[PDB]
């Protein structure tokens, strides 16, 4: 566990490409990315893939599940935030 | 974990 | 990140520590704006818990950090604990941040938005660099 | 939202 | 629990179910008395949530079940997230169980009871009987 | 997922023999049990592993984790209450 | 505590 | 998953 910050840029994969890596367990709320040499672990969760779209930075992903040994060569898994912005707009609208 |  | 690198200091401003009443860091987490976080569901957040935002070295004593106090967890309905699906919950803050050159929010996207395979994108936190 | 005062270097 | 059988019903009077307003189960869960529930930390049970007692049948309409609200999760501070070690949270009841022929508690051992290898013990629940 | 509750008896293991399974990541505040036939799943999690001690039914583990396919050879893994009762006592106590 | 009103069959 |  480092004591400072760590960042790393990795590609999105389809979700039909990461079903080789996973199966049936890629939902369509999941967007895969990573198998890039680089890998998101334990304690990585809850934090953001972000994307550069027009100059700014937005969160595509959350750091959800994957390989259990953190392999560089296996695609980590994500929450597609995408799918479930609707959800946030609605919950923060009402609260 | 297998879960990050 | 396993392989990452060090970032620049208040580069990603968004970006939180969930941290226990221990103080052990167990989750990153999302700024959206000054009263909203956002993490993963699975992460187990309670309000006993506290996020830190404006940190990046949790081992330095000399940084001016926000602790914040979570007023309400809201774990999305859809959330399926057995598939790990839907894996958000929005985390209410009592105490709203206080932005600035190192604490701002990231935005949403488009429920439409397009994000290709192929393109390069960036996560950060601090997870385990070696397992 | 999305652009950070101090920006970060990859 | 795979390869199992089905129990006798109200035979395990301690087992809860823990439920999203939703109504899906996603838990399971042990009643020690009746304000306070023990289930998993890592569940990520929030106050939103609901525990459900005397319920055999998650589909029978005709159970006089008992549905639960949880006044505060208490996550064990040993809990360490990224070894799941020290799974435990307490569930404080805002409401207490009625307790009957179908709804009691479990005994708790003591920090110095043993458990040697080889003891054939008992576990329930509504996980996947096949993956 | 089944409607109706079931249950299953099975075998606590020595963490030692453990550990063959899984290697360093059975904790002391662990307990396993199973690689009998038998196996906990996705959505046991929380649930009661109980031994009858003096003819009463005591909590002994908490259904925590495991194989992911939750094979029948391979031990589950409990929170061993034997190690967290204190914690528990203590709580009771001041709430 | 541990003995219920109606007992398990295994 | 991975965890129950």
């Amino acid at each position: 566990t480092p004591d400072r910050l760590q960042q790393a840029s990795l590609p999105l994969l389809s979700n039909t490409n990461c079903k080789k890596y996973w199966g049936t367990k890629i939902k369509d709320a999941m967007i895969c990315a990573g198998a890039s040499g680089v890998s998101s672990c334990m304690g990585d969760s809850g934090g953001p893939l972000v994307c550069k779209k027009n100059g700014a930075w937005t969160l595509v992903g959350i750091v959800s599940w994957g390989s259990s040994t953190c392999s560089t060569s296996t695609p980590g898994v994500y929450a597609r935030v995408t799918a479930l912005v609707n959800w946030v707009q609605q919950t923060l609208a009402a609260n | 974990p297998g879960v990050y | 990140i396993v392989n990452g690198e060090e970032a620049v200091p208040g580069s990603w401003p968004w970006q939180v520590s969930l941290q226990d009443k221990t103080g052990f860091h167990f989750c990153g987490g999302s700024l959206i704006n000054e009263n909203w976080v956002v993490t993963a569901a699975h992460c187990g957040v309670t309000t006993s818990d506290v996020v830190v935002a404006g940190e990046f070295d949790q081992g330095s004593s000399s940084e001016k950090i926000q602790k914040l106090k979570i007023a309400k967890v809201f774990k999305n309905s859809k959330y399926n604990s057995l598939t790990i699906n839907n894996d958000i919950t929005l985390l209410k803050l009592s105490t709203a941040a206080s932005f600035s050159q190192t604490v701002s929010a990231v935005c949403l996207p488009s429920a439409s938005d397009d994000f290709a395979a192929g393109t390069t994108c960036v996560t950060t936190g601090w997870g385990l660099t070696r397992y | 939202c999305g652009v950070p005062a101090i920006q970060p270097v990859l």
